RNA sequence: GGGGCAGAAAAUUGGACGAU
RNA sequence: GACUUAAUGUCACGGUACCCAAUUUUCUGCCCCG
């Protein structure tokens, strides 16, 4: 009394992939076995194939697209077509029908989850409308059985948050067992209408979104709920995104590095949110003064949070293949297998902390002085900057001598779109400055900024300036003054015959062993190799020794003798990086890879450079090590931009990335 | 106003896209990406025809971006008047934002207009941009436009219907390649449009004013890429027949099913098919091949009766009812509708459907985030042109896959999600034009140069798609320069067809559903090669990527482009190379009067450098191989060759079974053929030639690596990083070392240069051949002392580890000494490699890495009978039987030849065999050896069986000889056995001595030895080679003095061994030892009268005391079976084996004589060989005495070391009573075994001896148990019976 | 007084890692 | 002159149908009574 064509194994084999008594990473091999078999028995019959088959294809095409993680920024097109796939095989099976209740109660339940699935990843197929009439016909069908399947309290939530009234279901889903903390919520939010339950409920689901990874449904469906209290001019969504985005901190406190690469690179409108929170208090209502600086320090603290966390994650052979690792997963390949206070600065220092809002398109600067112990921020513009940047990037990428009037230019632009970095309130005169921009102002020169004037004055000329990518590179020996070059074309041999060095200075051929051998942790370095940095996989960054050694993995592994040093290097270092920088807030250059490995300061060049400014740089640093470097640049003829450009190009590239 | 008329005409195919106005665009993706293609639109219901035109907004953009590089050109001072910047920028608040947004660089200079335009007075760029006239964003009236552009409409000479979709445009997949994986991630589908027939557009601009007139004529013939091909613009003043096949296929079907021969339509139709090579002469004068000469069924395919007539007559009728359509669409019209009509008669269609894969991602979101950026080159640098002409030629069969031709309809390529696909009759397709000529497609050759550039650089950039900016990379900057030609060879004959499969690693035999034809290009065929640069100075990647795809004297072109690389297909190389020069700032008029060299570059390679057109100059700065960085440091250490020349001493084949029933010889399998094009004769070959297969060469060398490592025998390779996953490749990475073909390069060097070897199963219990059991071979002719020698290449790439190239090196090692054969029958001695040699070309490191008898001493007693009546009077029959009872032993699990077991081992065996009468072997390849048809016609002479001019004893004989001695020495199963009618034969036998049939019940020790049909041998066999003796037995009185004239050898019959159906089956059949030849010898003048000359033969015959030396291979072996071998080989003195025709007579007896036995172990550090002393092997006779003992069921002898007494188990004692020689240890004892002649009065009576079938048959004295009694006890009296 | 066997049995496509 | 474009802005010459798989396993050119 058995068919020969049965699918009770394959409905068993999913009914046991179901219950989480299945370890997560064995889910998938047996859901795709299953799949197999139904494939199989649907080629076998093309279409004369029961109802109850197409069901349970459905059934797996819906797991399998739950089973897929949206890594990145961009969602994977397999889980977008297994999604299509099943929504086009429950569509056949309802279209003819053997006569069923139970039946027809799954096809529909099935339809409406994977539709619902389908709108939540995109808006432009399945439309809000199609969405809410198949979802009350499904209701109209009568899947209200709230005790049993989670599928019916998503349904009832997605119902409630389109906008018809429910206030029938509403005890009987309170009663439910299966519905979590945030779908209760959602039904006190917008059946009751009321403030204190849904505020009780939805803070019990967020304390308990501190051990849940980055890559659940949870995070989204928080986002979302957010958004649309952020939206619906709520009074009620500011405290709770500063409480997600605590959860979310302490949950990145606990995340592998390639997770933090590919799933917690999406919590960047969480980190928003949440900093939008923070800046809708302190406002014109007046509270005391002490709170308004409290807020600012807070605003500061997390911007600081969304800063370069990659990096700050840096027997041999394990570290080797790690970063084998890293470089292969940035490019979207296979991957098979005691910190200081911001208030903790030198006096004397003023501290500039950058973030550029994405979600209003507005940009931040937070100011610190630790003379007055004050804090203030201002806002600005970002969209003509940006433009100007990438004008100056596509002309230096080309002819890379001409485009001294674009560098200009974005300098002259610069100094229009930011007005404050000369006000006499905002950074004090004669003070020394630090910078910490954001997502695309490190390639920018903050250094060169001329104010609208009618003869513009440069920023070195009353400012002395410093460059860090985070202030997670903040901290809290010896005289020898290395020396490493592999210049071949000359011009340096009124250099090398100082006897200011000794026993380690390489003058001629220097290699990467050479450099991977030093032990002494040298108060100077210097290193006058080639440049030639690269653009696509800015990983490798081709520090040219000798032998084509270090490049920049080499620098992460191989040196550990360089902590607490001072680095002039005559090179293309600095930057060219990729002006698109990243799906995250992220530096990668062979200067910040120096700065990793435990060097205190590293003088890089933003693009290509002479042999004389580096000639002249080396001999005027080493006379007096305390010199800064706004000194020597105002003396080189930085103020020169408007009779002669290549002289105000050549001289600026400079740049110093230590704070001392 | 003028009127002005611009006709557009295209020189490769172009692309089509269907039309959506603005809003229905934005719901397709397949209109959003072909916003620059040509638009077609329906007209009429059921989306059969329309109209193809392109928009006058798309040649505007084409215009604009004209003008914009040509005033970049002279700094905006065209014909001397100045121009400004243009604007290039919509503010979105104040008006609306034109329909298409731009994201390219725009070029800008100085503005030396020194105003600003306006209405009132303009340069005549601003006139061209249309920036200042009454018209904009609507469209209301056309007298408003000061600059128009009106569409472009398709002109076509038949137009009784409409353009008919159809033959206009075909539609294929386009791809995208992984760099570090070289596998596909996404697809999408195109349409492309022809260029001879349909590739003429007109159109009028009616530009209202004369001061932009010079410049909008002169950015006329800049556009050089437009619709995706290029162009220039000059102003001007049958189903039925389908149905009807299916038919006929229909009614071929019945007609082959009605004779229970349906399974052979599938190689019918793979015949049908590959008749499309060979001419309509193939079927107009009847040169199908043949059956057997004086056989009354011909061809056991063309000669199947369907409807009363022959298979050749009614395909000749077929021919002829549909001569129209052509041979080459009957052909394969033919062979998809009988395929198709099999397939449905079977019961599958084979749907063939995908889960959770076949993405087709288009470049999706540029709603916002718009930039204008401005690019200002310097007043100094000049921009010049560079054209590179040349031709690419194919050494090695190239391969462009395409999908089936029935996804490939224009209109209906794809209905919805879930739509089961229907597999065609082949599985892989080739391009072809519509003149069915083979293409190189653009994209194919772009992204072959886009890999190149890449790995020349060293650094680069995966393809980003739907990029809001443009890329700033090296290679994207390079690329963005370089503009490529479609090209198309001049020849139209039909591609080959290779068939490939997969074996099982446990079995070694095929995998089930593994079976696929790929359908691939001639090689030295000629394409043509056109590249164009545009750009201020000559990249020195670009040039040394030119250099490495060259290949002249002493360098090879190395120009991977296609697919299938890994079995080396797709290798291209260019020659003649000629680089021209265009300059672009002081030539510009002399560039716009011939546009380029567009539609004309197969004349400009062509003509030489006197009459070269005004302006282009030939480029003599081009760089050399050894000067360039780039080249020799990051491109040439890549792929490194290693090649070498295989030398093999026996008769290799490479069957195809296709090629076999389309020419002329009847002969089931015939070796491997190529066609390779000629250039200079611009046909294919006199004669093609012989060579392997790239598949066969991979799968040897990956399953030589699997077997040393161990890796074949894992169930999974998901996150596999193995040693086969990285040196071979697997379903998501490509194989890092590539194999070529094995050419054979002495040919010329042998006359008749394949042989024919012919094959016969025989019978367990009749002793004579099987029923519809014989098979011929036709290998190449394989000589110890004239050996084939085949040269083939494999390239590997820069990263090679050192454990890696050891194994490489292992496995080369391993090939050379003898373990894996080429071909098939490697088990029988085809195809053996003697050794291999490497030239002095390789690299360094991979030339340093590469570089007393035993007797048996056992006797047998032997029968009494005639030991004691030692005088004469004795008559014994010629053959008796041996009867083991029921016992089979079947082995459940089964050795596995996955891995080299550390328990078991393997080796060689050099043994010798040496006769003890006279042999006779005879070489069927011709019926008269010996010219004695000329005086007797009818009379059949051979002469021995020889290779090359030397006798060899092939090696199916004594493989089958030892399987015999030991099924009867194990107690195994009949192997061959024939159930027919005399119940049935099958019957009489017990159901556990019936053959193996599958690996469920398991394997009987004579199935799990020599094999199967279901699992492969571990024994393999060789050709025995004659090395001393006393040759040709010389007889005077014979037309030749070497050959003997035997008696009439008649079919044997069961019904004497069985009588009436109350008897059982004796078994197995065996032959005595005896010196009756010399009774054949003496009679010769009287054999020669009497009997007439049709059925006798006549052979050469051997002698006495000669020599063969012969060795035996066997891997992953068991110490007991090995033990049973070696005594099967020799069971000591007194006893030898039987082997040759003459059996009967006693004419084939040989002694075999073990020389030496190596023994060689790979579990260990690499390998070692071994002597294995006279201890070791006593011990395994000893072992193997055990086992059988143990078999036997009773432990008669006890535990111990002691010299076997064989004599103690009763079917080994019956065995060796039947094969002890009497007449070898000094013995005077002459035993006479003939058989009675018929009656009385008959030719060779003994007259008086009463020894005739009368009286023994008759029932009436010697009943019919007292017969089978004494047929079955061996050595049994006759005439004087017992 | 007489010649038989001259190919038979299978495979005719499967699959293509995206992160608990 | 519709069907068939919109005009101060079209890198689609922005994308190799690519990757994986031994035409192979078993067989003596042998053989006598109506
Ligand atoms: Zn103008
Ligand atoms: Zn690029
Ligand atoms: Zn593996
Ligand atoms: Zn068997």
């Amino acid at each position: 009394t058995r068919e020969d064509i049965d699918r009770k194994e394959a409905e068993r084999l999913l009914d046991e992939a179901f219950n989480p008594r299945t370890k997560p990473v064995d889910r998938k091999k047996i859901i795709n076995s299953a799949l197999k078999i139904l494939i199989g028995l649907y080629k076998e019959k093309k279409d004369d194939l029961t109802s109850a088959s197409f069901i349970s294809i459905a059934r797996a095409y819906y797991l399998v697209s739950i089973t897929i993680l949206p890594k990145g920024t961009t969602i994977p097109e397999k889980k977008k077509e297994a999604l299509r796939k099943g929504i086009e095989f429950i569509d056949r099976a309802i279209n003819k029908f053997n006569g069923s209740i139970l039946d027809s109660q799954r096809a529909f339940r099935i339809k409406s989850v994977l539709s619902i699935e389908f709108n939540r990843i995109d808006r432009e197929k399945c439309d809000n409308i199609k969405l809410k009439n198949l979802l009350n016909e499904a209701v109209d069908k009568g899947c209200t059985d709230f005790d049993t399947y989670e599928w019916d309290i998503q349904i009832a939530i997605r119902l409630c948050e389109l906008g018809v009234d429910m206030e029938g279901h509403f005890d009987n889903l309170i009663k439910s067992n299966k519905a979590n903390d945030l779908q209760k919520a959602k039904a006190y939010y917008f059946i009751k209408k009321d403030d204190h339950k849904a505020k009780e409920h939805m803070d019990k689901c967020t304390a308990s979104l501190k051990y849940t990874p980055c890559s659940h449904r949870l995070w989204d469906e928080t986002v979302g709920f957010i958004e649309r209290l952020k939206g619906d001019s709520s009074t009620l969504w500011r405290d709770f995104a500063i409480k997600t985005y605590r959860s979310c901190r302490v949950q990145e406190k606990e995340t592998g590095t390639l997770r933090l690469r590919w799933y917690w690179s999406r919590h960047r409108v969480l980190y928003d949110m949440a900093f939008l929170a923070v800046k809708e208090q302190a406002d014109d209502e007046e509270p005391d003064v002490n709170v308004k600086q409290a807020k600012i320090k807070k605003l500061a603290e997390i911007s600081d949070s969304l800063k370069s966390r990659f990096s700050l994650r840096l027997s041999n052979h394990e570290f080797k293949k790690f970063l084998d690792k890293c470089v292969t997963a940035y490019q979207d390949g296979y991957v098979i297998n005691k910190l200081l206070e911001l208030t903790q600065v030198p006096e004397g220092w003023v501290v500039v902390h950058f973030y550029l809002n994405k979600l209003e398109g507005m940009g931040n600067a937070i100011v610190f002085d630790k003379c007055a112990n004050s804090w203030q921020y201002k806002e600005f513009q970002y969209k003509e900057l940006f433009e100007v940047f990438l004008t100056w990037q596509a002309n230096y990428n080309l002819y890379k001598e001409n485009a001294a009037e674009h560098l200009v230019t974005l300098c002259k632009k610069i100094g229009e779109t930011m007005p404050f970095l000369f006000c006499d309130n905002f950074i004090p005169n004669g003070k020394d400055v630090l910078f910490v921009p954001h997502d695309f102002l490190h390639r920018l020169p903050l250094h060169g900024s001329i104010e609208n004037k009618t003869n513009g004055k440069l920023f070195l000329e009353n400012h002395s300036c410093c460059y860090l990518p985070a202030w997670s590179f903040a901290s809290e020996t010896s005289d020898e003054y290395v020396l490493l070059k592999n210049f071949d074309q000359g011009h340096f041999e009124t250099l090398q015959n100082n006897q200011i060095w000794g026993t380690q200075s390489v003058k001629d051929g220097a290699s990467s062993d050479d450099l991977e051998n030093i032990r002494n942790n040298p108060r100077l370095l210097t290193i006058l190799c080639h440049g030639e940095a690269n653009m696509s996989n800015p990983f490798r960054s081709m520090l040219k020794l000798a032998n084509g050694g270090i490049t920049y993995l080499e620098i992460l592994n191989s040196v550990k003798g360089l902590k607490g040093s001072q680095v002039i290097l005559g090179a293309c270092e600095t930057d060219l990086v990729p002006p698109l920088s990243d799906v995250m807030d992220e530096h990668y250059s062979v200067a910040t890879a120096l700065l990793l490995i435990g060097a205190a300061g590293v003088v890089g060049t933003m693009w290509k450079v002479r042999s004389n400014k580096t000639k002249s740089l080396i001999e005027w640093k080493l006379e007096n090590i305390e010199y800064k470097l706004n000194e020597w640049q105002k003396e080189t003829g930085g103020a020169a931009y408007k009779d002669h450009p290549p002289t105000f190009y050549r001289s600026i590239a400079f740049r110093s990335i230590g704070f001392p | 106003d003028m009127n002005i008329t611009v006709e557009l005409t295209f020189f490769e195919p172009y692309r089509l896209v269907e039309w959506f106005d603005w809003d229905a665009r934005k719901k397709s993706h397949s209109a959003m990406r072909g916003q620059a293609f040509a638009q077609w639109t329906w007209k009429g219901k059921g989306r059969t025809a329309g109209k193809s035109f392109i928009t006058g907004t798309l040649v505007r953009s084409a215009v604009i971006k004209a003008v914009e590089e040509l005033l970049s050109l002279n700094n905006g001072k065209w014909e001397g008047v100045p121009c400004c910047n243009g604007s290039f920028q919509t503010d979105e608040s104040k008006g609306k934002k034109p329909s298409f947004l731009r994201k390219r660089h725009t070029l800008q200079w100085q503005a030396n207009n020194k105003n600003i335009c306006d209405k009132e007075e303009a340069c005549p760029f601003c006139i061209l941009l249309g920036r200042f006239d009454n018209a904009g964003k609507v469209h209301e009236r056309n007298k408003d436009y000061d600059i128009h552009f009106s569409n472009f409409d398709l002109d076509h000479k038949q137009e009784k219907n409409d353009l008919r979709l159809v033959d206009i445009a075909s539609g294929r997949i386009l791809n995208r390649v992984d760099f570090d994986t070289g596998k596909a991630k996404d697809y999408f589908r195109t349409w492309e449009a022809d260029y001879e027939t349909y590739g003429t557009y007109t159109g009028r601009i009616t530009l209202r004013n004369e001061h932009a007139k010079k410049l909008l004529l002169a950015s006329l013939g800049f556009v050089d890429k437009l619709c995706g091909a290029l162009c220039r613009i000059e102003v001007i003043k049958s189903e039925d027949h389908n149905d009807e096949l299916r038919k006929q296929a229909e009614v071929i079907v019945e007609a082959f099913k009605q004779n229970d021969k349906l399974e052979k339509i599938r190689i019918l139709a793979d015949a049908i098919r590959t008749l499309r090579l060979h001419g309509e002469g193939v079927i107009e004068k009847d040169e199908l091949p043949d059956g057997k000469e004086e056989r009354d069924k011909g061809h056991h395919l063309w000669d199947i009766k369907v409807q009363g007539t022959a298979l050749r007559t009614k395909l000749k009728e077929l021919w002829q009812s549909n001569k129209d359509i052509g041979w080459r669409k009957f052909t394969e019209m033919l062979g998809s509708n009988l395929y198709l009509i099999y397939k449905k008669e079977t019961g599958g269609v084979s749907t063939r459907f995908r889960i959770l894969g076949d993405t087709e991602y288009y470049s999706k979101d540029s709603e916002g985030s718009d930039l204008f950026i401005p690019v200002t080159p310097p007043e100094g640098i000049e921009t010049k042109e560079w054209i590179i002409v040349g031709r690419l030629k194919a050494a090695t069969p190239f391969y462009f896959g395409v999908q089936q031709p029935s996804d490939s309809i224009p209109g209906k390529e794809k209905k919805s999600e879930d739509s089961l696909v229907i597999n065609e009759h082949t599985s892989f397709n080739i391009l072809l034009d519509k003149e069915n000529r083979y293409r190189i497609p653009r994209s194919a050759l772009r992204g072959a140069l886009r890999r190149d550039l890449r790995t020349a650089f060293g650094s680069g950039c995966n393809v980003s798609l739907g990029g809001q900016i443009l890329c700033n990379c090296k290679v994207c900057i390079e690329m963005r320069r370089i503009t490529l030609k479609d090209s198309v060879s001049d020849f139209s004959e039909p591609p080959e067809i290779r068939y490939r499969i997969a074996k099982n690693p446990g079995t070694a035999t095929v995998e089930d559903g593994s079976l696929f034809d790929i359908e691939v290009g001639p090689e030295g065929l000629t394409f043509p090669f056109v590249l164009r640069y545009r750009g201020h100075k000559f990249p020195e990647q670009l040039s040394s990527v030119i250099r490495y795809w060259e290949e002249n004297d002493g360098k090879n072109g190395m120009a991977w482009l296609g697919g299938l690389d890994s079995t080396g297909k797709g290798r291209f190389a260019l020659k003649d190379i000629k680089i021209f020069e265009w300059d672009l700032n002081q030539k510009i008029n002399e560039y716009i009067k011939e546009r380029g060299m567009r539609g004309k570059e197969k004349e400009l390679l062509e003509m030489g450098e006197s009459s070269l057109p005004d302006g282009l100059i030939p480029y003599k700065f081009f760089e050399e191989r050894e000067c360039l960085f780039p080249y020799k440091e990051n491109l040439k250490p890549q792929w490194s060759e290693v090649q070498y020349t295989i030398e093999v001493g026996s008769p290799l084949l490479t069957a195809d079974t296709i090629s076999a029933l389309t020419e002329p010889g009847n002969r089931d399998a015939i070796a491997y053929k190529k066609r390779v094009y000629n250039d200079g004769n611009n046909a294919i070959e006199p004669e093609p030639r012989f060579a392997v297969k790239s598949e066969t060469h991979r799968g040897i060398f990956r399953t030589a690596v699997g077997r040393r490592t161990g890796d074949l025998g894992k169930e999974d390779h998901e996150d596999c990083t193995c040693d086969m996953c990285i040196i071979f490749g697997n379903e998501h990475e490509s194989s890092k070392i590539r194999f070529e073909d094995l050419e054979l390069i002495n040919g010329n060097e042998f006359e008749k240069l394949e042989k024919h070897i012919d094959h016969v199963a025989i019978d367990r219990f009749t002793g004579g051949a099987l029923d519809k059991a014989k098979f011929d071979t036709y290998p190449l002719a394989g000589s110890p002392k004239k050996p084939l020698k085949l040269k083939g290449r494999f390239w590997i790439k820069k990263g090679f580890s050192g454990d890696h190239k050891l194994l490489i090196t292992t496995a080369l090692s391993d090939i050379r000494d003898g373990l894996y054969p080429l071909g098939s029958k490697g088990g029988v001695g085809y195809g053996w490699v003697a050794g291999i040699s490497i030239d002095d070309n390789v690299p360094d490191d991979f030339k340093e890495m590469i570089n007393g008898p035993i007797n048996n001493d056992y006797v047998h007693p032997g029968h009494q009978s005639p030991k004691q009546d030692h005088k004469n009077k004795n008559i014994y029959y010629p053959h008796y039987f041996l009867d083991s009872g029921s016992k089979v032993y079947r082995e459940k699990d089964i050795i596995t030849h996955e891995e080299f077991t550390e328990e078991l081992l393997s080796g060689k065996i050099n043994c010798k065999l040496e006769t003890l009468t006279p042999l006779i072997i005879p070489d069927t390849s011709d019926e008269n050896g010996l010219k004695l048809q000329g005086n007797k016609p009818g009379h059949k002479n051979y002469k021995f069986f020889n290779i090359n001019g030397e006798l060899m004893i092939p090696g199916s004989e004594l493989r089958g000889m030892l399987r015999t001695h030991f099924e009867a020495l194990t107690k195994s199963c009949f192997a061959i056995f024939g159930e027919d009618s005399t119940k049935t034969l099958g019957g009489k036998l017990d159901k556990a001595l019936h053959p193996c049939t599958g690996l469920s019940d398991g394997l009987c020790p004579g199935c799990h030895l020599f094999g199967t049909t279901d699992y492969k041998g571990r024994v393999k066999f060789g050709f025995a080679k004659y090395e001393n003796g006393p040759e040709w037995l010389i007889t005077r009185g014979n037309n030749p003095e070497r050959s003997l004239t035997l008696g009439v050898l008649e079919s044997p019959r069961p019904a004497f061994s069985i009588p009436d159906d109350e008897s059982e089956i004796p078994g197995r059949k065996f032959y005595l030892h005896h010196n009756g030849w010399r009774i054949i010898r003496q009679k010769q003048l009287e054999i020669r009268e009497t009997v007439q000359p049709e059925r006798n033969v006549t052979t050469e015959v051997m002698d006495k005391g000669n020599v063969f030396s012969f060795d035996v291979r066997f891997e992953n072996l068991r110490e007991w079976e090995l033990g049973l071998l070696l005594q099967s080989l020799d069971p000591g003195k007194n006893i030898a084996h039987k082997l040759g025709k003459g059996k009967p007579y006693g004419f084939g007896s040989v002694k075999i004589k073990i020389d030496s036995l190596h023994t060689f172990k790979i579990n260990s550090n690499n390998d070692k060989i071994k002597r294995v002393p006279q201890s070791d092997i006593r011990e395994y006779i000893n072992k193997g005495y055990q086992k059988l003992i143990e078999w036997s069921g009773n432990n008669s002898i006890q535990k111990g070391n002691v010299l076997p007494q064989w004599h103690v188990i009763p079917h080994i004692d019956k065995l060796y009573k039947l094969l002890w020689v009497p007449f070898l240890n000094d013995s005077k004892l002459e035993p006479d075994v003939r058989y009675p002649v018929l009656n009385e009065e008959s030719k060779g009576y003994i007259e008086g001896s009463d020894y005739t079938y009368k009286k023994l048959g008759d029932k009436d004295n010697l009943p019919y148990k007292t017969r089978v009694k004494g047929l079955t006890t061996p050595w049994s009296p006759w005439n004087p019976f017992q």
